[PDB]
């Protein structure tokens, strides 16, 4: 004959480490695909960021992340930057535009707070930032010579990160 | 993880599903050896005979043979105003005189195809592939070669181009043939999966040698595979390949071909003519897609992931 | 999280329209069933009006009264296909709305309740379907407005628990359908759910009994034919004679043969007797002569 | 339905393993050359074009209905007899006859009764072997067999 | 996060009350089911009752009075649809409470323990609507009052195991019900169950076993036709020979055909009589036979 | 964090004690079971008994006895609704209590061991369950009895496709347990119950030392039964004869009484049937229960 | 990847296999096929001497039999005997091809495998003269190496077979069996076997031989319907109740060992 069936499903789990971590290892890889065309950042650098970004991605602090290179104060192309959102599709990291015109520019990293990093009580920060890698400078936001091109989301359990790259004109 | 996947685990996968057997690809090559020998032995009882020589061509002689390799490939070489100039009936020349040279093979079993002709054994053995070269005392046995693609002739050396090659195995013992392997197994899935993807084999074994001149180290088969990979990309096969092996580099000149990857016998031979721009898009996606991946499996956090970003290489027979 | 109640409900219908209007007026012997069904909406709308009568007719019959608005408020229209059920069932509120001086809203449910398969997800989109329909009509209890709950695809939500293929959620989806009629009964609220099913019988007994009326929706007689026939063949030059010929060809032709429904004299016959003539001729009496003996009415169910 | 539920081990030829296997097969040998042959003119039918233009240039709806034909080969006959060891390794035979890139997507019915599981495994499967043989359309760059 | 009385546990009905009363008393031929309910309930509050009966004629025997204290406080109401065990369950309560002199609040199960479809939803939904009900009867524990837990659609809740198509959850909610009958019966508090079903087979085999009793429910007899017609009908105007055609109509009127339930003629018959004269004429005994020739019985399970 | 042990193990039950071994005494046509349960329980906890056994009267055969003792600790009581398996496996320990002249103490598991639905729950709750009873065994002297009231629905066969992975892992869990009492030395036993043995895992069934099977009452159990129960009710022997034969199957293909449906169906309804105006009668006993049916069963 | 922790290791010929092969009862008929075609597998010439000998104008017949690929599949119950044979088979094929064998047994993950199939390839290379690899007790990679390993063996011309013991054979993957020279399957006991488990086992008993034999023939398979007893109903189920009926009052007699065994029913087949 023939039948049909019902199915269960488990509890909805609390991001965690792991979810951190399988995000922040799209980032790297991004990072490094760079490095292989423009020379940064380095592999020793990468682990950093990736590391910074799994405590800073577990914590809720984290906003806006930008990593790439830049003329005075306007990030050129490449440049990625991920954003931090509630909601799911994951993609595979890559799509780096090669044969860019890296000219003077210099690698630089910008990074944007969430709310919840806003409110926090600054001895609640040290506990959920106990682990860093190293501490951060802050307050020099560069703009975008470009336009910007959403081109990949990386989504965990709870979260996602929503990437795009400047594109440089032509 | 690199501790997932490293560079074992690339080697282990190549002897299992890319290489050919070293037992079959002797047995292979001894099907070729034999037709060889009696075109020695009949070219002595008959000192006007056409057919001079029999020299192994392929992928087997190179020693880069794939599990999937179609057949043997030999080049005979045609001796003789007899033969006919036309690609047609230069081809069914060799044929017949390829029947008059084995008695025991069936007229049937020799049969001339568009760019060759084959000659295949009764029970459980390869077709063997025999590419017509008109041979005129040439030193180095350089003759006017059949083009498999279009049916050109090319005038170069097959028995220099073995040369060459053994150079770079003599440069890199066991790995630089392994590298060739494992691209040329990599193009040929690209093949059916990117519509306007060409790669030829020769030419990826060019493409290999230079990368190996140039110092990139072929010990670790990730890290070649991604200079291989990355040379594609940040190049875009529009910077000319040539060697000094046999010739100066100022002897090509110039050349208006989008692709130039030179043959190093001959400085007029362009391997890459026939290469055209929605090819070369093609085989750049194809090597930005496979870049991105196996520098996706190094921060891979899973083995699970890690073998998947690997199988965007090499396809589903890839399990880790 | 709540489901919302467009995915449960589709998409409400509000009375009084011109649309419904419309429609219900152009239904051809339904007259017993429009009467029916309005006398049962009405009562529930405005209690009085019985009562009243009883005192004139049966002042001694203190408990009857009682029993009448006491029933869970569930009709079924059931019988053949393209009979009115549908058309019926959802006009049906309009010309009660006129009647009674007030606007009713019109909940058709949604097939979405069955769920994507899990455990439970049934019983609790339909539970939560009839607490919609509670929660709008507890604010309305003369009545405010009055709700009604349709369910035209009703043997697929209700069927027989009996049935040995179907899964345990689906015999979960009946009882919580069940329930739910219970729950609107225990409650004064100004409610009634109507559903229509093209077979009655595989229908559950446990809803079968709840129905405070069937409705039994069978094919055109000569009349009813003759009527249809006649209000839309007006203005095709087609005589008293031709009219009548078709009347006869368009029934049952045979013991066996079932005869031809109301959806297929209205949405086959005059239709493909406008397309034959269309665009280069007029309607012929022999085109539609040609057109009647080609068509067949549609087959009917075994049941 | 993902491709590795779906369609147990993918088979790519030409390789060595199933030419010899192939050659070990005994008792069909007519069924051998029928199989090569009629599965060679669905895949590659590129061959009678170039043949249709020399002798009959006139007629396209003729090359058109070869190029149409529903490409259905059946294998019915007695278990055990050796007709699946023949269907998994018969492309084998076919990539280099049509010196052409075979890929083989093996199916097993048998191996739920679930309502619509009939209709997921086979429209899936035909969803599968469209998607790769669409990629090979122009000689056609290589050919799939869904078994 | 323990789950809310209000989501498991319907509307919680009080007695003694005077609605519970009077539905109670409008139920034709359930004597003997009402007579067996008050004693098993009544035992249930009160068990001195039996013991004062063991002295007067089966002193020497003690075991036997025990075993009637001792079982699983479970009755099973099961049969025919629209028979009467629906309004028999709820208002029972009322008539045990003022023989008793007691408070009796009825607990209805709602459908929504089975859940949403996490796992393990349905055996902790279960389980909680019983802690709620153990609560209530310890503070009542002669018992100060009894608890009365309802299942109005049995088979929903307690399938049999051996039906292959329910999910493993479907199964654990059975044993969950199973164990929390146990529970109540391990322990002396005055707390009963009462399940309806229309298909007593569908009921998992061990379920059935722990019924202190099982009450069957069937379609009106002759006789019982007629105490609910006449009745009903006073004050329509219909003599006694117009009755008497209704009730023979309201029979089976084919040997394998079942004849019409209590439901049908209280709430069908009877109001399509009366509506058919509605609202411009008295009721005709012509119209009244017309209306019953008509109308067909619901059908019933095979 | 751990879960509470009343999280899990519901009350705690001590051997010896009164009310267990007179409910034992009262259990009717169970006395193979008993015999059977109680030396298999008592060399669970206790295998020196065995040896001195062996010197009596076979002491070459060590082999022999090796097979008996060297079998896990586990025994799974399943059989037909309303047959005693959940009596006995309750009261037993006190029947080996007294036997061993140890106490013992009786752990029942709950159904809290599936949980809340997070994923990993399951697997921890059934482990935890397992740690709990091999710590108390491992401190003993003592006897530790891991019962299980409904062993279907606890560790169902992972065959089954309507079932989650959770739901799986408990039964992987629950195997684990098992094994990990056999490989110590520990005075520990695993009871359980269920109502359908083809519920069970394979992997548990092969694992159970012993599978005692509990069936519907025959001829002479019913009549033990009967007068026993029916005792001081005035009946005499002529009638419950006819009890006897009212209670067995009525047709070939009908199964016929169980043991509850005699103890907790039929004895009340006759009492209550003449409560509490009249006394028992025979024509009143006989004419309830031709009225009443046995319970059914499987398939 | 150490060779002392993947295996215990055996030379053929010893005394020990020689010993426990004489032990084996009711398994002849396996002895023999297991040794000709472990035999055939390791040494190819050793059947193409017989062949020119008795049959040389012949060929068609030996080819079938000459290419195989070099797996045996051992099916059988728990405890079926089927393990000792294994262990003690490479000491008959020894004496049969008269040229000495070793074997490697196998614990009971994708890298576990590897090694043993790579160490037997490395040591069959050097020998030429053969190497037994057993898996002793039998995740898709694994399988897949597993493959792997038996392909390079049969391609190479090495005498190296595997031998793998599996409870059932409904789950082998279908990869395997193809792949598998011989599937060998392990019925439930035979009246040989039944009597010398039954016979060690009741020893110290005060059984005389007479009261084993009628339990032989009652744990037999009776109708061709019904089965008869497995390897475990005797060991796990018989012989433990005939003890536990007795304890502690009493001694086992003959009439009690009776009374069980006509109770106790067998476990049905799948
Ligand atoms: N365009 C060309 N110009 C000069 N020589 C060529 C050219 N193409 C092929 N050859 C000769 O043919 C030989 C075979 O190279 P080919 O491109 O056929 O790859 P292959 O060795 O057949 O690899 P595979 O058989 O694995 O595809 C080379 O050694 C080379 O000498
Ligand atoms: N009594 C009627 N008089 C005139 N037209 C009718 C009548 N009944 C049905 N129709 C025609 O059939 C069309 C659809 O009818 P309707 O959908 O009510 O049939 P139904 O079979 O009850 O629907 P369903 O099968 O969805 O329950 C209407 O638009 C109308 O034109
Ligand atoms: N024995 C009876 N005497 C008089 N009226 C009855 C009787 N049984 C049922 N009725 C009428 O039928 C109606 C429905 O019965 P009820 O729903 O209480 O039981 P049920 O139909 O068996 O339960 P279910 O909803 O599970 O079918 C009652 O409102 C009552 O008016
Ligand atoms: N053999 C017996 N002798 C005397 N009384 C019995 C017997 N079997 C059952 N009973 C009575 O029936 C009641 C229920 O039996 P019990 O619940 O222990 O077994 P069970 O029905 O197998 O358990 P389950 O609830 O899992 O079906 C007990 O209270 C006991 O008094
Ligand atoms: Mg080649």
């Amino acid at each position: 004959n023939a039948s049909s069936y019902s199915y269960t499903v488990a509890e909805t789990q609390t991001f965690s480490v792991t979810h951190a971590r399988h995000m922040a290892a799209k980032v790297a890889t991004d990072l490094r695909r760079m490095q292989r065309f423009y020379g940064y950042p380095s592999d020793a650098d990468i682990e950093a960021y990736e590391e910074e970004l799994v405590v800073f991605l577990k914590a809720g602090y984290l906003g806006e992340v930008s990593y790439g290179f830049q003329k005075n104060n306007n990030w050129i192309e490449p440049t990625l930057r991920y954003t931090a959102g509630d909601l799911g599709t994951d993609d595979d990291p890559g799509k780096i535009r090669p044969g860019k015109d890296v000219s003077g520019a210099s690698f630089y990293s910008f990074m944007t707070y969430s709310s919840k990093y806003l409110n926090a009580t600054q001895s609640e920060k040290d506990t959920a930032l106990k682990d860093l890698p190293f501490k951060r400078v802050g307050a020099q936001s560069p703009g975008i010579n470009g336009y910007l091109e959403n081109d990949k989301t990386y989504s965990a359990g709870g979260r996602s990160l929503t990437r795009t790259s400047v594109r440089n004109f032509v | 993880s690199t501790e997932h996947v490293d560079h074992k685990t690339i080697a282990r996968f190549a002897e299992d599903k890319v290489n050919l057997p070293k037992v079959k690809a002797d047995d292979f090559r001894e099907q070729a050896k034999r037709l060889q020998n009696k075109l020695e032995g009949y070219l002595s009882d008959h000192p006007d005979f056409s057919l001079k020589r029999m020299i192994p061509s392929g992928s087997l002689a190179k020693g880069t043979a794939l599990r999937s390799l179609n057949d043997i490939d030999v080049a005979v070489y045609i001796s003789g105003s007899d033969a006919p100039q036309d690609l047609r009936g230069l081809l069914d020349y060799l044929a017949d005189r390829l029947r008059k040279a084995f008695p025991n093979f069936s007229p049937d079993q020799v049969k001339p195809q568009t760019y060759s002709v084959t000659v295949s054994f009764r029970g459980s053995g390869l077709d063997v592939d025999i590419v017509p070269v008109l041979y005129s005392g040439l030193p180095d046995w350089r003759g006017h070669l059949i083009s498999q693609e279009d049916g050109s002739f090319l005038e170069t050396s097959i028995p220099l181009h073995l040369d060459f090659i053994k150079a770079r195995k003599r440069a890199a013992p066991k790995h630089f043939a392994q590298v060739v392997r494992l691209a040329k197994y990599w193009a040929r899935l690209m093949k059916q999966e990117r519509p306007n993807f060409r790669f030829k084999s020769f030419m990826i074994e060019l493409i290999l040698a230079k990368l190996l001149d140039n110092g990139v180290d072929f010990s670790n088969y990730p890290e070649a595979l991604q200079a291989f990979f990355s040379y594609l990309v940040s190049t875009e096969l529009r910077e000319r390949i040539v060697f000094e092996d046999n010739y100066p580099a100022s002897k090509i000149g110039t050349l208006s071909d989008l692709v130039q990857i030179i043959d190093p016998v001959n400085p007029v031979n362009n391997v890459a003519r026939l290469y055209t721009q929605s090819n070369v898009d093609a085989i750049i996606d194809a090597a930005m897609d496979a870049g991105d991946a196996i520098d996706a499996a190094f921060y891979a956090p899973t083995k699970q992931l890690t073998v998947t970003y690997w199988q965007k290489v090499f396809g589903s027979s890839f399990q880790g | 999280v709540k489901p919302s109640l467009d995915e449960l409900f589709e998409r409400r219908i509000n009375f009084p329209d011109f649309e419904p209007q419309e429609r219900l007026a152009r239904l051809v012997g339904l007259d017993e069933h429009k009467d029916r069904l309005s006398k049962i909406l009405g009562l529930l709308v405005n209690p009085y009006g019985i009562q009243e009568w009883a005192k004139k007719y049966h002042p001694d019959a203190r408990a009857a009264v009682d029993t009448v608005l006491r029933r869970p408020p569930l009709v079924v229209l059931a019988g053949d296909v393209g009979s009115g059920k549908t058309e019926l069932a959802e006009t049906i509120g309009d010309a009660v709305a006129r009647q009674e001086d007030i606007d009713i809203t019109l909940y058709p449910l949604s097939l979405a309740t069955r769920g994507q398969g899990r455990v439970g997800e049934m019983t609790q989109l339909v539970s939560a379907a009839f607490d919609y329909t509670i929660e709008a009509a507890d604010k309305l209890k003369k009545a405010r407005g009055a709700v009604l709950l349709l369910i035209d695809q009703a043997d697929a939500l209700a069927q027989s628990r009996e049935n040995a293929q179907m899964h345990h959620e689906d015999r979960a989806g009946v009882n919580a359908f069940i329930r739910g009629i219970d729950r609107i009964a225990n409650q004064k609220l100004p409610a009634a759910v109507l559903m229509c099913t093209n077979r009655l019988k595989a229908l559950d007994p446990a809803v079968q009994r709840r129905a405070a009326e069937i409705l039994t929706f069978s094919r055109p007689n000569d009349e009813q034919r003759h009527y249809l026939l006649h209000s839309k063949l007006t203005g095709l030059g087609l005589n008293s004679t031709a009219v009548e010929e078709l009347v006869r060809l368009t029934g049952p032709r045979d013991p066996n043969s079932p005869g031809f429904t109301f959806s297929d004299i209205t949405q086959r016959l005059i239709p493909s007797i406008i397309l034959a003539a269309y665009p280069y001729n007029a309607v012929s009496v022999h085109s539609a002569l040609q057109v009647v003996n080609k068509m067949t009415p549609t087959p009917a169910f075994i049941d | 339905p993902s491709l590795d539920e779906l369609f147990e081990r993918r088979i790519n030829f030409p390789d060595f393993e199933p030419q010899e296997r192939l050659a070990r097969l005994v008792g069909l040998d007519e069924h051998k050359d029928r199989l090569s042959k009629i599965l060679g003119l669905l895949v590659n039918p590129y061959g009678i074009q170039e043949w249709a233009k020399k002798y009959h240039p006139d007629a396209r709806a003729a090359v058109d209905t070869v190029l149409r034909r529903p490409p259905l080969v059946v294998l019915a006959g007695d278990v055990g007899s050796g007709k699946t060891e023949l269907a998994e390794t018969i492309g084998d035979a076919v990539a280099r006859q049509e010196d052409i890139d075979i890929t083989l997507y093996p199916l097993s019915l048998a191996t739920q009764g679930r309502v619509g599981e009939m209709t997921q495994l086979v429209s899936a499967a035909f969803d599968y072997t469209i998607e790769a043989a669409d990629k090979l359309k122009n000689k056609a760059r290589g050919a799939v067999l869904l078994l």
